[PDB]
């Protein structure tokens, strides 16, 4: 009897503590991923704009062209 | 059931 | 000792927070300075309010609360109102741009750059707990700030306080005064993700609230602080075993214990009596037995359910005032005749009952009467599984073209996010039919 | 919080000016830039449009753009010309002769740099920047051209903020100019893809409001203009004054924008007289009051917001906003429920005793686009007038590349419109 009362006080810390650790580490991965989806969106969004910066000059460099003749 | 010395 | 920290997080969770505040002080004769006259035992003390209240050496009595929201509008108004002096500033915490109704940036974008510093001033409350019993957490399901940061806050809070208790009083949304379109998404999100992190969570339906003011206390079109002011009532009643004691007084850890026969199945519904105008209540007194009956009208719910076309699995009553157990035990006795309430097969059918001998009273310029005695029924019911369906039909209408999900996406989250917490809310809804079958 | 205001062009900096001039006088805000007003509610949120200069003066977060400067001398020499403040000014010479190209590409690259740097020190002021708010029209060539180009500048730098414009649609009712359809589908091309929200207003409704209700024998752009001032203050009430719906840029679009594209806008007011509350609420989803070309009835709502100010009954406003989505049922999509909200404001507009504005993003908005792509393809089916493009150095298939997109846009706008549940 000696032997249960102590498995079962270790069994609700082992639990206890196991669901400290899982909750720990389920947040810490979807913050992460978060992270990472959202710099991602913004990377794309501002890969766009750059590349109508490089577009507009390919029209400044493409009229460059038709007035010097 | 309401039951105090 | 059994110390509890609020917690009011966003709009809805801060204003209702004012109106519980204002009210406990009445409750206690506390002045908006802190002062209380009554309490002898200067710069500490072991009474029953002090699991509420800490003292300091000017004789000052302060809440053991925290008050965060993403945008300072409304904290502000707390740091300007009428009990400004009540609490200390590090107890009001703002950030600068809110979540736009939008749980990512409650969770995420914006609730990132302040969890950590809520975190530390919760902690700093905690020091001052001799045996800390633990959290009540106000919060709306609809909000941004309500929605994603209160889910943030307690999956930390379940990591840095393991398993101590964690109560909601969460604000179920309605049309007459939702604020965003997308308020059916934030409310599955949060409760998916809160589901294994509270331990008990009082559902209150606007819906409901907005009616009864209507009904009961014939106000044309209810303003928040109509809604706050009854709300607040009902908290009081909730947290009176609590912060009052005597021999008729059950704690309310004691009405948990009968309300949560799963830990998922831990959402009962609230029911108050008498709600009545002090028109209406002069030269009519209400007795033990006529506002124990009110508490199975459907009319009277703080959620829009009904409990006849469902099974119950709990009843308790928390009566307050001027109530005896002669009187109580004949009112149960006429309902338990003059209703049929079937419960489930695996429970009993007795009801938990408390009695708070202190009244309850109203805050001035209040709509509602004061009465000599009320009582809020906690009761644990399959019908309260209709809330969810109503939210989760909502939530399938614009999820099936994907409306709105793309604001969402953007500050990071995913669809299989949704997926996710919508398949929880259906097996939510499976359980809660599961308990309702009979045994074999 | 804070909004930057840019007006930009002929038309974009007259419809700028009258906006700054009524909601000064909203604001008890007078040309200096003084306070004079009775209510606290005017400077409750005074900053979100407003910096506080030193000596309590309120000046416009408002910068001024245009590539003649012809329309610019105008406002300094108006009514409120001192207000502004005077290095905001951003003008350049050179001109555009109602050019798209000039304005996006060409002649307004030169400027674009130099308006961004009054921009940023605007932007680096602000305690907390919501974002922009944009005027200019999309016949034009500095407004629709340069207006497009900085939008894209804009974004590139503040990409988490919104980007919000007041778009004034062209029409051969108002304008003779041949090369409008093509300067609109050229821009609505930039639109779609780099503003979060759009209102559109549309010069055939102002016209047709002014000559069909208003009895206009010769409407003139000052008459135009009364009404695109009404609204703008209609559609901003709930920005300006303390109140709980749709208090921020942010919150409106989340409210609004149910898909990214699909974020042009149908606004309304009532009254249109320049008066009962179940009176305001019908004129204002009433055809004739929109201030797009469109019948609302020719296609369903994705989301409303209805704003109602002055002093009067809440109840009745919720009970006739119920009665009006009751009623007409069928025109609202099923599969996005209460997606039509309520503002209340008790500060009435500047004459009106109460008035209603009103907010929609209807699949009819579909009608507008096919008017201006009908009238830009026949122009386009013969390659005409494409010299002034292509001289300044464009491409024809960035027309057609504008052109299919444009097309999208309906496309998908039919799409939600023929949607179902279950
Ligand atoms: N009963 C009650 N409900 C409220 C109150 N304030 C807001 N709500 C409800 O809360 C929902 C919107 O969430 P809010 O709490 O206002 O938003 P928030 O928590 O501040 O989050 P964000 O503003 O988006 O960052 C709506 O459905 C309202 O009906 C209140 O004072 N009392
Ligand atoms: N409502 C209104 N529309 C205008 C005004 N000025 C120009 N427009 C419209 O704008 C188009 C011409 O663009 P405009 O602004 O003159 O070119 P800009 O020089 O680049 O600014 C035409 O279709 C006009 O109908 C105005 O003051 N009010
Ligand atoms: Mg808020
Ligand atoms: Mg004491």
């Amino acid at each position: 009897k000696r032997e249960h009362e102590r498995e079962v006080i270790q069994k609700a810390i082992e639990e206890n503590n196991n669901f400290i650790k899982m909750a720990k580490e389920k947040l810490a991965q979807k913050m992460e991923s978060n992270k990472e989806n959202r710099e991602a969106h913004l990377a794309a969004m501002l890969e766009r704009l750059q590349e109508k910066d490089k577009h507009a000059e390919e029209v400044r460099k493409n009229k460059e062209l038709k007035e010097e003749a | 059931x309401v039951x105090x010395x | 000792m059994r110390e509890c920290i609020s917690i009011h997080v966003g709009q809805a969770g801060v204003q209702i927070g004012n109106a519980c505040w204002e009210l406990y002080c009445l409750e206690h004769g506390i002045q908006p300075d802190g002062q209380m006259p009554s309490d002898k035992t200067i710069g500490g003390g072991d009474d029953s309010f002090n699991t509420f209240f800490s003292e300091t050496g000017a004789g000052k009595h302060v809440p053991r609360a925290v008050f965060v929201d993403l945008e300072p509008t409304v904290i502000d108004e707390v740091r300007t109102g009428t009990y400004r002096q009540l609490f200390h500033p590090e107890q009001l915490i703002t950030g600068k741009e809110d979540a736009a109704n939008n749980y990512a940036r409650g969770h995420y974008t914006i609730g990132k750059e302040i969890i950590d510093l809520v975190l530390d001033r919760i902690r700093k409350l905690a020091d001052q707990c001799t045996g800390l019993q633990g959290f009540l957490v106000f919060h709306s399901f609809g909000g941004g700030t309500g929605s994603g940061f209160t889910s943030l806050l307690m999956e930390r809070l379940s990591v840095d306080y393991g398993k101590k208790s964690k109560l909601e009083f969460s604000i179920y949304p309605a049309p007459q005064v939702s604020t965003a379109v997308v308020e059916p998404y934030n409310s599955i999100l949060t409760t998916h993700t809160t589901l294994e992190h509270s331990d008990c969570a009082f559902m209150v339906d606007n819906e409901a609230i907005y009616d009864i003011c209507r009904r009961n206390l014939d106000i044309e079109r209810p303003t928040y602080t109509n809604l706050n002011r009854l709300i607040s009532q009902i908290v009081s009643s909730i947290t009176a075993s609590l912060r009052f004691d005597g021999a008729l007084n059950v704690d309310l850890t004691e009405f948990q214990t009968n309300l949560v026969p799963y830990p998922r199945i831990h959402f009962p519904l609230a029911t108050y009596a008498p709600v009545i105008s002090a028109e209406k209540a002069y030269h009519e007194q209400l007795s033990v037995a006529e506002i124990t009956n009110a508490c199975f009208e459907p009319a009277n719910q703080m959620v829009k359910c009904d409990p006849r076309h469902g099974k119950y699995m709990a009843c308790c009553l928390l009566y307050r005032g001027d109530v005896v157990p002669k009187d109580v035990n004949a009112a149960i006795a006429t309902i338990k005749t003059k209703r049929s309430i079937q419960f489930v097969d695996w429970c009993p059918t007795g009801f938990k009952v408390g009695i708070n001998y202190q009244p309850p009273t109203v805050v001035p310029g209040g709509d509602l009467a004061k009465v000599q005695r009320a009582v809020c029924m906690l009761s644990n019911t399959t019908a309260i599984a209709e809330a969810w369906a109503r939210l989760d039909h909502k939530f399938d209408l614009m999820y099936a073209k994907r409306a709105f999900v793309h604001w969402y996406v953007g500050e990071g989250m995913e669809e299989g996010e949704f997926s996710e917490a919508r398949e929880d809310m259906a097996a939510l809804e499976k359980d809660y039919e599961e308990v309702g079958v009979d045994s074999v | 919080r804070e909004i930057v205001h840019i007006q930009a062009g002929q038309c974009g900096n007259q419809i700028g000016a009258k906006f700054w001039e009524v909601i000064s006088d909203e604001h008890g805000i007078d040309p200096t830039g003084s306070y004079h007003g009775d209510s606290d509610l005017q400077l409750e949120r005074i900053n979100v449009y407003y910096n506080e200069a030193t000596g309590n003066k309120y000046v416009p977060r408002a910068i001024l753009v245009d590539l003649e400067p012809g329309t610019m001398d105008s406002v300094r020499s108006g009514p409120f010309g001192q207000i502004f403040r005077p290095d905001n000014f951003v003008f350049g010479q050179s001109g555009a002769g109602n050019n798209w190209a000039k304005g996006h590409y060409t002649e307004g690259a030169e400027l674009v740099d130099s308006v961004l740097d009054v921009v940023r020190k605007e932007s680096e002021s602000c305690d907390c920047l919501q974002g922009f708010q944009l005027t200019h029209s999309l016949g034009g060539g500095t407004g629709s051209g340069m207006g497009t180009l900085l939008i894209s500048k804009i974004r590139e730098e503040y990409p988490d903020r919104i980007m919000n414009t007041f778009s004034v649609m062209p029409s051969p009712k108002v304008s003779d100019t041949v090369v409008e359809p093509y300067n609109a589908t050229l821009s609505v091309h930039q639109l779609v893809e780099n503003t979060d929200e759009t209102y559109c207003i549309d010069n055939e409704a102002l016209y047709d409001i002014c000559f069909r209700t208003l009895k206009l024998t010769t409407p003139t752009y000052g008459d135009l203009n009364h009404l695109v001032s009404a609204t703008m203050s209609g559609v901003t009430t709930c920005l300006r004054f303390p109140g709980q719906l749709n208090a921020d840029l942010r919150k409106l679009a989340v409210n609004m924008v149910p898909f990214p594209r699909l974020h042009f806008f149908m606004p309304g007011f009532a009254p249109l007289t320049s008066l009962t509350v179940p009176e305001l609420t019908q004129q204002m989803f009433d055809s004739k009051n929109m201030m797009a070309a469109c019948d609302p009835r020719h296609g369903r709502y994705l989301t409303v917001a209805a704003i109602f100010r002055g002093r009067m009954s809440m109840k009745e406003v919720d009970e006739q906003m119920l009665n009006v989505q009751n009623k007409n049922s069928s025109y609202f999509v099923e599969w996005i429920p209460n997606n039509v909200k309520t503002a209340v404001c008790d500060i009435p507009p500047r004459g009106l005793k109460m008035s209603a504005t009103f907010i929609g993003n209807s699949t009819a908005i579909q009608e507008l686009f096919k008017r201006i792509s009908e009238q830009f393809t026949a122009m386009f089916r013969r390659k005409a007038f494409l010299h002034w493009y292509t001289g300044e150095g464009m491409d024809e298939m960035e027309f057609t590349e504008a052109e299919s997109n444009m097309n999208d846009l309906v496309s998908e706008y039919q799409q939600y419109q023929d949607a179902t549940a279950d």
